[PDB]
Parts: structure tokens; sequence; C-alpha cells
């Protein structure tokens, strides 16, 4: 949902969604070619 | 309710508000019954928490 959502917020009033009780296959994100920027802090994609 | 001339789902006279929901779940739309029947008890349900 989040990476395909039809409305993203105005930045002064940014949305938050909370992710809970689920399998985070970050692979569908970290090796997507679509993103212009992708980087992580304190964590490497090789581990998450 | 008049819409089915019988009982229906109705407003939660259970809480005023529900802030900061740390967890949520549904699974089954489970079907425990509601009708105004007047025979002896036929259903026993037991739970431990």
């Amino acid at each position: 949902e989040v990476f395909n959502a039809t409305r993203f917020a105005s930045v002064y009033a940014w949305n938050r969604k909370r992710i809970s009780n689920c399998v985070a296959d970050y692979s569908v994100l970290y090796n997507s070619a679509s993103f212009s920027t992708f980087k992580c802090y304190g964590v490497s994609p090789t581990k998450l | 309710h008049k819409n089915n001339k019988s009982w229906m789902e109705s407003e939660f006279r259970v809480y005023s508000s529900a802030n900061n929901c740390t967890f949520e779940y549904v699974s089954q739309p489970f079907l425990m019954d509601l009708e105004g029947k007047q025979g002896n008890f036929k259903n026993l349900r037991e739970f431990v928490f």
C-alpha cells in the first residue's frame, strides 16, 4: 500500500502508518529499480 | 431496528474514544447467536484467560 498510495501528504503535515505483526520482506523494496534514493542508517540491507 | 424488523449491529456504548492502538486483529467474523429463545441451555461455552 504505502509505496503505491494515491495520496502522499503535504510535508508540514506528514502521514505516519504503523507496521505491526507481519513479515517485512524488505527485498521487494531494496532491489526495486524504481527508487531514485534508497539508503539506510545504522542497518545494512544485507542484514534486515 | 426497523430495517429488518429485528436486532442489528448498533453503536458501541462500550467506549468514548480509543487513542494509540498498539495492536489490532480480527480473524473470524465468528457466529455466536442472539435470538430471544426460552428453552433450556443447549450451548455451553468455556474459556480460560
